[PDB]
């Protein structure tokens, strides 16, 4: 057994592990959640457009239960950890509780098990940030992100992983309650394009509605692409 | 020369530094002497006091391990400590499980194996005590000395730490066929008087302690009126 | 008892270069019965027939474990088990639950492909073998099947002479049987073929 | 980097190993052990340098049970350590298959426990080489044949006519080649093998030899158990040898 | 970094880890309570990093139990990880002698936890204000990353201390009003904020001794407080 | 022994595990392998080592279990590997004990995600946990489910995996990528994918004859099902076809090994 | 200590398992040779001094009645796979009640070396096996090496003079030997890179034949040595 | 240095340097003076509201000098075996036996690399069939029985006066006794008062006890 201590304190209250780790975010393809009136719009960059990878690509928006999902930056290996586990939670609550968890109940525990990977001897922490959003039983939605630290907050809108800090610029000015939900992918889809190239088969978009969930098609997607490269030349 | 860091390690000449360095602790720390005799053992040993203040019977180096045996912890006391609690249940041990009061050579033996075993692990470090063994059981007055490194040897007369160089030679002079428990109390305390160093350590007082026929095979520390 | 709650009972026998082994069709909760189509036979491999009888938990748990093993051989040795490894390795299994049993009874019958040499082998319910040369059976009328075939089996048969034999003693036995019974399932293998037949019985 | 723990250097040899076998010379001592035709002898030196140590504790000889003998060569309370693993060792096989452990199979078996701490890291290696003496029955007719056997810090464990271990080493071990030529040790009286033992020891020290300067353990056919020889049996040899 | 470990002392008998820790704290929030003898008022800096963050989420102010709260300071994360212990051992109290937990056997339990590494590979980078009511009147505690615990009349926490602890060895006497402590903290916030100071960018919570309830301020009253100055 | 540490699992000034990094260069320097998804089947192909005179079979009772780089799983999944071989026969057993516990468990086959799911997390505990390297392995999975029909995916070192239409791992895979993405198309026959695959190597490997004893070559497809037996299971079924993971041997390969050389002179 | 000693450098190698594969190289040479109805291995055991005890010295060893292994390289390390070998075939008896396939055990062997090469603490073993027995399938020789990987020859050599003995059975290899003419193939390749005399006391042979491993005896190796 | 970063690491003579270190810790708490005469001890420490006077059982307590958070885990410990040991009994924890196992705990935690040393100083005082007792433990284990003394910041100062005097504590009564408690710590300094500076005795009919501000003012 390793009982190591990876994570420690250095000369001006730095844990470097946890600042790697957010490094480790920095290089990791863009994500974005952007929370209307009532629905929740997730947008991801993928890799890069290639005839060989599968035209059924594997997905990077994950289901945790009915009502929540997750979107990430980082390493995407430590992420589907990250996501197992948050299964097993839904789950393991519904068990004990009969009714389905809360999102931002799922969203402490999921930023309990970061903290401890920053504590736990023998062990490195996730270097992977989310956003986790979803609804009560009373239909008004929630926007989270978790960092590495463990550290958990909610957002109106909010961006992760590479050219976090322009899109999340181009937000903070363009950014407009009770959004209907075409609004809400076209705010997404535009935000995105300000760290992407182009924007024919390297996004993916989950719409998050109350009672509902789509991980839009390339028909619907191209459709709002071009409605959006369209206003991008004025 | 990064060889010297943990006692895990040989060097490229076959030596375990860190048992040396330890062994240093001992050769600086205060001077004991002992004898065998021919109605027991006795050891004496010089307490340099680090304040006028402290009441009698502080910092004590001989401890009684069993009925008929005891320590003289040479070197650093603490350490020193943690071998007599061992040296305890090894006694008592022999009592419970073999009815037997244990023999002189036997509790030395196993003082040694438990000396040694913090000479092989990176994760400990040797003792930095050598421990006088006085036994009077069975197999007669016994004197061994076990060190850091865990060797074990048996004595008719021996002297650690600083002044030992000097008392080893007075100690030669003795008669170790002849001489008696009462001369030795008398003989050994002459010798520590003698090598004490009076510029560096202007406070001591000298312990003693026997375990003879007179005492009926009990390890005790000598009656105070005999100095 | 518990060896006798699910109903049940099978028998394998040994010819020239073939062996035949039947079971009935009954599964029941002691006098009620659940099923009439529970053949109680699993095929491993070319050469090897298991029957199980006992607990019907029993018998869909330990058979399930014996597929779980024999695929994991298969894989690791790049070949068929035969029939006496895969006896020694139902043994050791038996065995391994020795103060808390499988309630099961096997049957094996097998065949050595290369010198047509056939393996009959029946256990107890804690893995000892029993090996004979003319036939095994196991299950709620095993004695009265012990009689059938001393009287009816004889050294040398060929595939299907020793298929009457073994149906007429199932149908005689399973008849005097209250939980065993609704005609049988046979296999009779050689070293070329494995026929199977559906015998027909009484329906109580 | 591999000078501190065990991994193989790139020439694929462990420092540990051979610094272990230096701290075997490193303690200054010489043993001699040899086998003739009905006993096996074993011959170390008895050194106590201090006027005021008691000889008779000072000892590299040791039982391992009644009728297995040790003589420790090298760091010498790392010896004792490995005397009573070999002692639980052989009480453990008695108890299992109820008979003495065989000299081989002891011997195999403290080398085993020498390789593992060659393989794992952070319990340092013994600083020895252990002789193991003993009489090992044949299946055959019966007889009972004496045997040497040395384990040694990397783990070897080996059988002998004849061996010299310690400071010296090299020196004694050739006289003994030397002697070996003129006949086979296991054609020899105790007394004759004991004239070349001894000898060995004298020319490999440059000294003259003393009674209290060696002790001296042995096995025979007439007398399993491993046993001291008694002083006086020994200078029976030494006055042998200064006449021829 | 490594080439030291976790439990070394330094040459004047500091440990290392737990230097580090406390300048941690250091580049925190700015936190702070004030003991009159009515009550015990604490307060915080929020800090947000957006104007797209909902701010409601970001509390450094939590309820331990219903005659006491927390203001944290340092590594939020690592605080849950003691205010979980916290409202945990207050529970167990309540179950086991059906009482209220006293404040410094609180700060005593949370302290406890702290100095358990060697197991933990670090400190907690925390520290934290306990205030609250029990029968020694109103209280105020706090604990840091070395595991000392400690009763405060007024103190302050993070990168705003050492000059809050320059209006305290002025303005603060042992004898003032509930007002003159809820004005003197945002006096204090304003002074070491960055940010220019409004309602919605501080947080505050009295434990009076009248009722012995912790209250938190709606921003409709945390107005009132900025109007008074 | 603490300063000895090498520190295996331990984020470094970038946000980079070193020591997955360099096992990932590792598999960049093994025998190139090619996986190709067509619409009867998926095809694996392996460049060997060069043939001693003195090398010998294992004479294994059954052939389609195991060549040098392709190995079963179960009947409907099966593999190559690229890098460190003894590490890709660990995680082998470990892929094979977890498909026939589901077996066990839902008796129903592992679906090939699923499966390639558990391959890849067993790769990131040995990032994250441990003290100890990380597998030195990528390996290409062919499946068949009901869910998705034919898969192919790749593993890669740090535990992540993605599905593909044709991919080359090992020494030449960008020379080899090149040509695969020029020449794949979504139209392909079972025996067009193997010629394909051929030429592939033929390219990488730089000789102008194709010599079959340097070639491996898989196909994960599907058969005609076999004995329907309904007296045993009377409430058995069985679909008309089921999936089979076939090492070609060279009386196979001689037609095809044939038109792999009339593509490579009328170019 | 439960930290990894054997890690990847920055061009993808492992150098711990190239060090023992260093060491495993430098051993005595052993060589076997696969005939078409058995296998002989052999091994020169030269003694350091004549007073050494020759008999004793063991470089073939028994695992069970079926099959055989020498090896090169640390011998220390070489009796903890011996061991650990022999109780896998007994454990398959126990379990199979017949003997376990030579291609079975060379696994086994091989997931052993392998585990010595990721877990925390422990260096590889510095040594490679021949291995050689007989099964339903036939007759087998493999190698196993410290990396853990093995392959099936039908002839080969491991230690210092493997390069040259290779070489030479190249050339003397049929598939058509009789197991006499490979034991005399064997001493005879053997015989050509061997320092000094070649005895039947500083060579040791084991053979394969009707399903059987055994070692020969001093004098069975002494006959066919005046053959040759 | 080579040598200071482990406790498992002697010194080439013959030092440990990491338990000095934490011996340093030690000396830079704050002060704390004890001394006795035939039947009471006085313990009196200036605190620098921070607990430094702890009660271990009816008839022991004491001071402690350095890292608190050890202090706290040295106090579960004795206080847990007093109590066994009078679960057992039905008497007192003889003194002398707390003083050994206190050593002996903070020893173990200079000799393992999963421990750290124990950067507390403790002045034990108690009272029992032998009479009164005052040890000192330091993070090397060592274990001093005193007439009197004093450790932390500036306690040599404390120590010379006590020094002059002590000889005469065996024939004092309670009250002189308390006041030589105070002249010394007063000697390791803002002045001594009812706010910063405890009392605490024990002795002959009296169970351990910290004098309440009241009691206090008489003395101060």
């Amino acid at each position: 057994s390793y009982d190591r201590a990876i994570t420690v304190f250095s000369p001006d209250g730095h844990l470097f592990q946890v600042e790697y780790a957010q490094e480790a975010v920095r290089k990791g393809l863009c994500a974005v959640g952007v929370r209307g009136k009532d629905s929740i719009i997730f947008a991801v960059e993928k890799k890069s457009v290639q005839k060989l990878q599968d035209s059924r690509t594997i997905r990077k928006i994950y289901k945790l239960d009915e009502h929540i999902y997750l979107a990430f930056a980082g390493l995407s290996a430590d992420a589907r950890v990250l996501v197992n586990h948050a299964q097993l939670e839904c789950q393991r609550f519904r068990l004990n509780y009969e009714d389905a968890v809360d999102v931002d109940l799922l969203v402490r525990y999921v930023a309990k098990v970061q903290q401890k990977s920053t504590q736990s001897s023998g062990s490195r922490p996730y270097g992977v940030s989310t956003i986790i959003g979803g609804f009560n039983e009373n239909g008004q939605p929630h926007l989270w992100k978790t960092d590495p630290s463990g550290m958990s907050s909610a957002w109106r809108a909010v961006a992760i992983g590479r050219n976090d800090k322009t899109v999340l610029e181009f937000m903070e000015k363009s950014y407009q309650e009770n959004m209907t939900r075409d609004q809400c992918v076209h705010f997404a889809i535009k935000a995105l394009l300000e760290a992407v190239e182009s924007g024919s088969k390297n996004i993916e978009l989950v719409v998050l509605e109350n009672k509902k969930a789509l991980y839009m098609g390339d028909d619907e997607l191209r459709k709002f692409v071009v409605e959006v490269e369209k206003e991008r030349e004025e | 020369t990064e060889h010297d860091q943990s006692t895990d390690i040989f060097s490229a000449d076959g030596r375990v530094f860190q048992v040396e360095y330890a062994c240093k602790a001992v050769d600086n720390g205060s001077t004991a002497v002992a004898a065998c005799c021919t109605d027991g053992v006795v050891v004496a040993v010089e307490k340099i006091l680090t304040s006028r203040m402290l009441e009698e019977g502080s910092n004590d180096r001989i401890h009684a391990v069993d009925r008929q045996a005891g320590v003289c912890i040479c070197g650093m006391l603490p350490d020193g400590r943690a071998v007599v609690s061992r040296a305890r249940a090894e006694a008592e041990n022999s009592r419970d499980v073999f009815a037997t009061p244990i023999p002189g050579s036997v509790l030395a033996s196993r003082i040694g194996e438990f000396m040694h075993v913090y000479t092989t692990h990176y994760a400990y470090r040797p003792f930095g005590c050598s421990v006088i063994i006085a036994s009077y059981a069975d197999d007669g007055p016994q004197l061994f000395v076990s060190d850091p490194s865990g060797t074990v040897a048996g004595y008719y007369g021996i002297a650690l730490g600083k002044g030992k160089t000097v008392a080893k030679t007075e100690l030669e002079k003795l008669n170790f066929k002849s001489i008696t428990c009462d001369e030795a109390v008398v003989k050994l305390t002459k010798i520590l008087h003698d090598v004490h160093d009076k510029s560096k350590d202007k406070l001591y007082e000298l312990e003693v302690a026997w375990v003879c026929n007179k005492s009926n095979c009990v390890f005790q520390h000598v009656p105070n009126d005999m100095i | 008892s518990i060896l006798t709650y699910s109903g049940g009972s099978c028998l394998a026998m040994a010819g020239d270069g073939c062996f035949v082994i039947v079971s009935d069709n009954r599964l029941g909760e002691q006098l009620k019965t659940i099923s009439m189509e529970v053949p109680k036979l699993h095929v491993i491999n070319e050469s090897i027939v298991l029957g199980l009888t006992g607990l019907r938990t029993d018998q869909q748990t330990f058979s399930e474990k014996v597929r779980f093993r024999n695929e994991l051989y298969k894989l690791r040795e790049e070949r068929e088990i035969g029939g006496k490894a895969f006896a020694a390795l139902v043994s050791s299994m038996l065995y391994e639950a020795r103060f808390g049993p499988w309630f099961v009874e096997p049957v094996i019958a097998s065949i050595d492909k290369r010198t047509g040499e056939v393996y009959l082998c029946a256990m107890d319910l804690i893995g000892a073998p029993c090996e004979p040369e003319d036939y095994v059976c196991a299950g709620t009328c095993a004695e009265s099947l012990h009689g059938m075939c001393e009287a009816l089996w004889r050294p040398g048969l060929g595939p299907e002479e020793l298929f009457e034999v073994a149906a007429q003693a199932m149908l005689s036995a399973c008849d005097r049987d209250s939980l065993s019974g609704y005609g049988a399932v046979a296999a009779i293998v050689t070293r070329d073929k494995m026929t199977t037949r559906l015998i027909n019985g009484r329906k109580d | 980097f591999d000078k501190y723990i065990t991994v193989f250097s790139p020439e694929g040899s462990l420092y540990q190993v051979e610094y272990a076998f230096k701290a075997v010379t490193y303690a200054g001592l010489l043993t001699v052990a040899i086998r003739c035709k009905d006993a096996v002898l074993v011959f170390t030196q008895h050194n106590v340098p201090d006027r005021l140590m008691r000889p008779d504790t000072i000892t590299s000889l040791h039982n391992i049970n009644k009728d297995i003998g040790t003589c420790i060569t090298g760091r010498a309370p790392d010896g004792k350590s490995l005397v009573q693993k070999a002692r639980q060792e052989a009480s453990e096989y008695k108890y299992r298959y109820g008979s003495p452990i065989p000299v081989s199979v002891l011997a195999k078996r403290v080398a085993d426990m020498a390789q593992v701490r060659t393989q794992h890291a952070g319990l340092r290696l013994m600083g020895v080489v252990m002789t193991f003496l003993g009489m090992e029955q044949n299946d055959a007719d019966g007889s009972w044949v004496p045997q040497i056997y040395c384990v040694d810090p990397a783990g070897w464990c080996g059988s002998y006519h004849a061996c010299a271990i310690g400071k010296k080493q090299i020196e004694a071990n050739a006289f003994l080649e030397k002697k070996q030529k003129n006949a086979p040790f296991h054609t020899l009286s105790q007394k004759d093998a004991a004239m070349i033992a001894l000898a060995a020891l004298q020319s490999a020290l440059g000294a003259s030899l003393k009674a209290t300067d060696v002790e001296v353990g042995r096995c025979s056919v007439e007398d399993h158990c491993f046993r001291r020889v008694p002083d006086e049996d020994v200078e029976e040899w030494l006055t042998a040898l200064a006449e021829a | 970094e490594y080439d030291r470990g976790v439990n070394t002392f330094s040459p004047e008998g500091r440990i290392f880890q737990i230097e580090y820790a406390i300048e941690a704290i250091k580049l925190g929030s700015t936190s702070l309570g004030i003991q009159t003898p009515d009550a015990v008022v604490i307060a915080a800096e929020k800090r947000v990093p957006s104007v797209l963050v909902d701010p409601s989420s970001m509390n450094k102010i939590l309820e331990i139990d219903y005659h006491m709260g927390t203001v944290l300071s340092g590594m939020v994360a690592d605080a849950r990880i003691l205010v979980e212990h916290a409202r945990v051992e207050a529970q167990n109290h309540r179950f086991t002698y059906d009482e209220p937990m006293r404040v410094e056997s609180c700060a005593l339990a949370t302290c406890d936890l702290s100095v358990r590494f060697g197991l933990m590979s670090r400190p907690f980078g925390v520290s934290l204000l306990i205030a609250g009511v029990d029968e020694n009147g109103p209280q105020l505690w706090q604990t840091d990353p070395s595991g000392t615990y400690t009763r405060y009349d007024a103190q302050a926490i993070g990168a705003g201390a050492e000059a809050a602890q320059t209006v305290f060895n002025e303005i603060y006497h042992r004898n003032m009003t509930v007002e003159e402590a809820e004005t003197l903290a945002v006096r204090i916030l304003k002074q070491v904020m960055e940010e220019e100071l409004t309602k919605s960018n501080i947080e505050i919570a009295i434990v009076p001794a009248s009722t012995g309830k912790l209250e938190v301020y709606d921003q409709t009253k945390i107005q009132r407080i900025i109007d008074r100055l | 022994s603490s300063r000895y540490d090498s520190r295996t699992t331990t984020f470094s000034p970038e946000g980079r595990l070193y020591q997955v990094e360099y096992a990932e260069e590792a598999i960049s320097q093994a025998g190139t392998v090619i996986g190709i998804l067509t619409t009867g089947g998926v095809v694996l192909g392996a460049e060997k080592g060069v043939q001693n005179s003195l090398f010998d079979s294992e004479n294994m009772e059954d052939k389609n279990i195991s060549g040098e780089k392709m190995y079963k799983i179960a009947s409907h999944i099966g593999c190559s590997v690229a890098g460190v071989t003894s590490d890709a026969y660990a995680l082998l057993n470990y892929a094979r004990l977890s498909a026939n516990r589901h077996h066990y468990t839902y008796q129903e086959p592992m679906a090939a995600e699923d499966l390639c799911r558990l391959l890849c997390d067993e790769k990131q505990l040995y990032t994250q946990y441990g003290g100890v390297r990380p597998f030195g392995v990528s390996f290409l999975l062919a499946g068949w489910d009901r869910h998705h029909g034919y898969q192919l995916y790749h593993t890669d070192t740090s535990g992540n995996y993605n599905a593909w239409r044709a991919y080359a791992i090992g020494q030449n895979d960008q020379v080899a990528q090149s040509l695969l993405k020029r020449d794949w198309k979504p139209e392909l026959t079972l025996d067009e994918g193997i010629v394909l695959c051929l030429r592939v190597l033929g390219k990488t490997m730089d000789t102008v004859k194709l010599s079959a004893e340097r070639l491996e070559v898989a196909v994960l497809h599907k058969v005609p099902a076999p004995a329907t037996q309904k007296l045993l299971e009377p409430y058995g079924v069985l679909p008309k076809t089921v999936p089979e993971f076939k090492i070609l041997r060279e009386t196979d390969l001689k037609p095809l090994i044939a038109e792999a050389d009339r593509q490579r002179e009328a170019e | 200590s439960a930290y990894g000693l054997t890690t990847f450098s920055p061009s993808g190698r492992l150098v711990q398992i190239e060090y023992a594969t260093t060491a495993a190289s430098k051993g005595t040479t052993a060589l076997g040779v696969k005939a078409m109805d058995g296998v002989v291995i052999a091994a020169e055991k030269k003694t350091t001094s004549p007073l050494a005890a020759s008999l004793t010295v063991q470089k073939v060893f028994v695992l069970d009645d079926h099959v055989g292994c020498t090896y090169s390289g640390i011998g220390p390390d070489c009796r903890v796979l011996v061991d650990a070998a022999r109780k896998a075939c007994q454990k398959y008896r126990l379990t199979y009640h017949e003997p376990m396939p030579v291609s079975q055990l060379v696994r086994h062997i091989s997931s052993l070396y392998q585990e010595f090469t990721q877990s925390g603490g422990v260096r590889p073993f510095g040594c490679s096996l021949l291995v050689a027995g007989a099964d339903s399938q036939g007759n087998h020789l493999y190698q196993v090496d410290p990396s853990g990987t093995f392959w099936a020859w039908k002839a080969t050599s491991i230690g210092k003079g493997s390069t040259d003995a290779k070489t030479f059975l190249e050339k003397r290899y049929t598939n058509e030997m009789e197991i006499e003419d490979a034991v005399h193939t064997a001493l005879l390749t053997l015989k050509e890179g061997f320092d000094g005399t070649m005895t039947a006391e500083n060579t040791q042979v084991g053979r394969v034949s009707e399903g059987k491993f055994e070692l020969f005896t001093v004098d069975q190796l002494k006959d066919y040595l005046d053959q040759i | 240095n080579q040598y200071d970063t482990n406790t498992t690491t002697w010194s080439p003579t013959g030092r440990l340097f990491q338990v000095e270190y934490a011996n340093e810790a030690v000396n830079n708490g704050s002060a704390a003076v004890g001394t006795k005469n035939k039947d009471f001890v006085v313990l009196t420490a200036l605190k620098r509201y921070q607990e430094k006077v702890f009660k271990l059982d009816d008839h022991v307590g004491m001071a402690i000098a350095g890292l608190v958070a050890d202090g706290r885990m040295l106090a579960r410990f004795v206080r847990t075996e007093c109590m066994n040991y009078r679960y057992m009994h039905d008497s007192d924890n003889p003194l002398p036996l707390i003083a050994e196992i206190v050593g002996e705990k903070y020893q173990r935690h200079i000799q393992f690399a999963g421990k750290r040393p124990f950067g507390v100083g403790l002045l034990i005082a108690g009272y029992d069939s032998t009479g009164p007792h005052l040890y000192h433990t330091v993070p090397s284990g060592d274990v001093f029985d005193f007439k009197a003394t004093a450790m932390g910041l500036r306690s040599q100062a404390a120590r010379t006066y006590l020094e002059k005097h002590f000889e005469s504590f065996p024939d004092c009564g309670l009250d002189e006794l308390i006041m030589h408690a105070l002249k010394a710590l007063a000697a390791a300094t803002a002045e001594l008062n009812i706010k910063n500076t405890t009392i605490a005795i024990v002795g002959k009919g009296t169970p351990f006890m910290v004098l309440t501000e009241e009691a206090a003012r008489k003395y101060l």
